[PDB]
């Protein structure tokens, strides 16, 4: 199942939902929560309980009439002429699925030479501690402690397990309490973006 | 349609043949009426339902 994104919403409208079908190799990809582009076809599939009122329907061209004792009444007449209700729904078949915007060895191999050059340039800078604070939060004034804490939470720690069957946390949790208008929701919005 | 001469040597008795028939149901006593029979030496098969 896929959903229309927020940027495509018109005034006062709920996002549209659509069904996508994957066949064979393309079945693997497109996990839940992703934001992806699809390329394929738009195809019509029949439906059953759409018509509570009579609508378009099919029949046979043969000019056949009933005989006494076998008169083409309701049920028998409909079954004899092969009448089917024409109901339909729209379904999308996908042949290509891609990310809208795109195991350490695998990550290293995926990156190109220029991307790896940029990564290495970033790696050996002490100002990485400072510049990352200003880059993610350019407009918010002060509160550098909160920026450092949020960056540390983003990078996170290492999880471990012990021999007795217990487990140890590797994640970090952060709480912010403040007076009104102290840019408290701006950090949340920036991290969401 | 054909035209043929001949000499008649045998003639059976005059009998009765039905052209319109009506039948009745055993249980609800409903009726089917005014069923047209075919001319000539042709029969008719009663319905079952
Ligand atoms: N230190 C700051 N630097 C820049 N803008 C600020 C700062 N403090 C407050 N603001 C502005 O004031 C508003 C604060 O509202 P908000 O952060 O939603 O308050 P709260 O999160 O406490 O409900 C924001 O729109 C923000 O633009
Ligand atoms: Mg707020
Ligand atoms: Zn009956």
């Amino acid at each position: 199942r896929i959903q229309e994104t927020q940027a495509e919403l018109p005034r006062g409208s709920i996002p549209r939902s659509l069904e996508v079908i994957l066949r064979a190799e393309a079945v693997e990809s497109a996990q839940a929560g992703d934001k992806c582009d699809f390329t394929g076809t738009l195809i019509v599939v029949p439906d059953v309980s759409k018509l509570s009122t009579p609508g378009a329907r099919a029949e046979t061209n043969s000019r056949v009439s009933g005989v006494d004792g076998y008169e083409t009444e309701g049920i028998r007449g409909l079954r004899a002429l092969g009448v089917r209700d024409l109901s339909y729904r729209l379904v999308f078949l996908a042949c290509c699925v891609a990310p809208t915007n795109p195991t350490a060895e695998s990550i290293k191999n995926q990156m190109t030479v220029k991307e790896w050059e940029k990564v290495f340039e970033m790696s050996q800078d002490k100002n990485l501690y400072h510049n990352l604070c200003t880059s993610l939060f350019p407009t918010i004034h002060g509160n550098d402690e909160v920026k450092r804490g949020v960056l540390l939470m983003l990078f996170g720690g290492v999880p471990k397990t012990t021999g007795e069957g217990t487990s140890l946390r590797g994640d970090i949790n952060v709480c912010i309490v403040g007076d009104p208008s102290t840019a408290k929701s701006q950090f949340l919005k920036h991290v969401e973006e | 349609l054909v035209k043929i001469p001949g000499i008649i040597i045998a003639a059976s008795a005059v009998r009765a043949k039905a052209t319109r028939i009506s039948i009745q149901c055993r249980s609800c006593r409903n009726t089917l009426t005014n069923i047209a029979m075919r001319p000539g030496l042709e029969g008719y098969a009663l319905p079952r339902k």
